Order: C-alpha cells, then structure tokens, then sequence
C-alpha cells in the first residue's frame, strides 16, 4: 500500500476514503514509521521482498523490480547515479494495474511512488556520483551526446 | 654471352617508358603522381609499358586491346587499382571483371586508388621481374620470381603496436 503523511492521519478507514487520498485500505492493518528510519531503506527493503517473491511469469515484475532494488541500493550507498529516480518514476509509471499480469507489481510500486512524492529529498540525497555507463576504450574516439 | 644478357636486360630495365592509358580516379592519381612533390622521374608504338589504371568497361575493352596490340615487344603490363586487377567494387553488367581477362597482366597493385608511391613500388617489381628474366637476343621464358606476400611476411607478421586512430 502507497505511504501516507501524518496530514492523512485524520481519515477514516474505508475503502473509498483511503483510495481518494492516494492509497489502499488493503488489510487496513497499519505501519507506523517514525523520523529516524531512513525512507531509501525502508523502500529497499520492500522491493527487495516484493522483487524475491515475484513468480517470474511477467517480464515487467520479474526484470523490472530488481532494477529497483539495484537503484535504491545505490542511493543507500550514495552510489546513485542521474537519471535513477526518473528510472524508479517511469518503472512506478509502467508497473501499473494492467501492464503486468497479475496485481503483485502495482501493488510492489505503490510504495516507491508514495516514497518517491513525498519524500524526494532523501531520494535525490542518494545521488552523489555521475552518470557512468561505459569506459573509455583506448583508440576509440567516444561520441559526447548533449 | 652472360654478361650480354645481363647488359640488355640492364638496358630494358633501366629505361622503360609508359603509356599511361588510365581511365578513371586511377588516372587521376597518376596525374597527381607527375608532379615535382612524387618524383616520379608518347605513342603506343615506341611505348614499351602499359599501365593499365581505372575501370575496363565493356566499350572500352576494344580500345584497351586495339592500344596493346599497337605496341611492340618488350612489353609489360601494370595493373593498377582494383578496376583493373579484378573489376573492383563494380560486379555489374556493364565492367569487364579485370583487364587481365583479355591482356596479360604483368604486375598488379591493389588499391581504389593506389597512392603514387605503390606506382614507383611496381616499377621496382617490375624492374627486377625484367632483369631476372631472359629473352632472345636475336631473331620467352619469364622467371617464376617469389611472391611479394610470402617475402615480406615476416615483417609483416611480426608487427605488434599500431598508432592509435584517435590522435594524429
Ligand atoms: S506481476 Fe504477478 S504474474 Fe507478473 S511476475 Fe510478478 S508475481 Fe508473477
Ligand atoms: S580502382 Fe577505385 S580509384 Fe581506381 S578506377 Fe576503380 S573506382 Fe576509381
């Protein structure tokens, strides 16, 4: 289920009230994450559940969560790159109810994009090194795209 | 005796004069190779080398042929460029595929176009091809001479470290 701020707090808990806010009721049995625990890692440690408990019928699920739990254990290390939290968005934007097939992926991004909303600045915090996908190979000129 | 046929051969290795009947970019590049930065230094009748260079179409085969015939003994042909050796990049209906299918070929130079010293080189395969050779001194038997690949192998198999294409 998505996160929810402590401005949601004063909500009931149905299943309309909690859908219109950005969420699910879901099994309306709540976690309570206070100020110390880092978001970056609260999310890795979930997608690191939901990306092993994967069944591996769907390629979006079963090579897309794992990319995931690759970015955030770079942002945990400080070893994130740019361009990484545009890949959780697009990943959070393509794991949606009918892009996989069955409801384990949207509901494994449901977090990361609730994360990613309200708590960017930890995100964009984990992004201390620049972008490297290559090396230079010795006698080949490299193309410098702008 | 043998020191006349080494004189004579001397004497038509050391000066041979080209009709260079070229047609193409070849043609060109052996324009360029005139010129006082290349140091390179008629009528196909007193001419005794044809050098062959540039595309051998299928209109132009009569004239190639008429022109070899014109020419008179000693006479050696230099292929030039890949046109002339094999027909090139033009596998097409309209180019005579080498112009060694219908003229004896002496020395052949790869290239598309061959820079102008790969010419002066053939020249020099040429020459020695004609010294070490023989002919009747009055009124042929041409030397099987070792291939230019096999000879320069080892030199050419023992290279390691090129410049790289990124600098100048
Ligand atoms: S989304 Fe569902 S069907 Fe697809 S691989 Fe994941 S668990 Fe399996
Ligand atoms: S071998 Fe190449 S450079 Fe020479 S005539 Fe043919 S196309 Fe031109």
């Amino acid at each position: 289920t998505d996160f929810l701020t402590e401005a949601h707090l004063d909500l009931p808990m149905e299943f309309e009230s909690i859908g219109k806010a950005g969420s699910r009721l879901g099994t309306a049995l709540a976690m309570a994450v206070d100020h110390e625990i880092n978001m970056v890692s609260l999310v890795r440690n979930l997608e690191e559940f939901f990306a092993r408990e994967s069944c591996g019928w769907c390629t979006p699920c079963r090579d897309g969560l794992p990319w995931s739990v690759k970015i955030l254990r770079a942002l945990e290390r400080g070893e994130g790159q740019p361009g990484d939290i545009e890949t959780l968005e697009q990943l959070c934007r393509f794991l949606g109810p009918g892009k996989t097939f069955c409801a384990h992926a949207p509901g494994a991004v449901e977090p990361l994009q609730s994360a990613i909303k309200y708590f960017r600045e930890e995100f964009e915090a984990g992004i201390k090194q620049p972008f490297s996908n290559t090396h230079l190979i010795n006698g080949i000129q490299p193309n410098l795209l702008k | 005796m043998g020191k006349l046929n080494d004189m004579v051969n001397w004497g038509r290795k050391n000066s041979i004069w080209p009709y260079n009947f070229g047609l193409s970019c070849c043609y060109v590049e052996m324009v360029t190779s005139f010129t006082a930065v290349h140091d390179v230094a008629a009528s196909p009748r007193q001419a005794d080398l044809m050098v062959v260079a540039g595309t051998c179409f299928t209109k132009m085969a009569p004239v190639i042929q008429r022109l070899y015939d014109q020419m008179l003994e000693p006479k050696w042909v230099i292929s030039m460029g890949a046109c002339a050796n094999s027909g090139g990049m033009y596998d097409i209906y309209s180019v005579v595929q080498g112009v060694d299918k219908f003229i004896p070929v002496d020395v052949y130079i790869p290239g598309c176009p061959p820079r102008p010293e790969a010419y002066m080189q053939a020249l020099m395969l040429l020459q020695e091809s004609i010294g070490k050779e023989r002919r009747p001194l009055s009124w042929v038997y041409r030397a099987n001479m070792q291939s230019e690949r096999e000879r320069k192998r080892g030199e050419r198999i023992a290279v390691t470290n090129l410049r790289t294409p990124d600098e100048i």
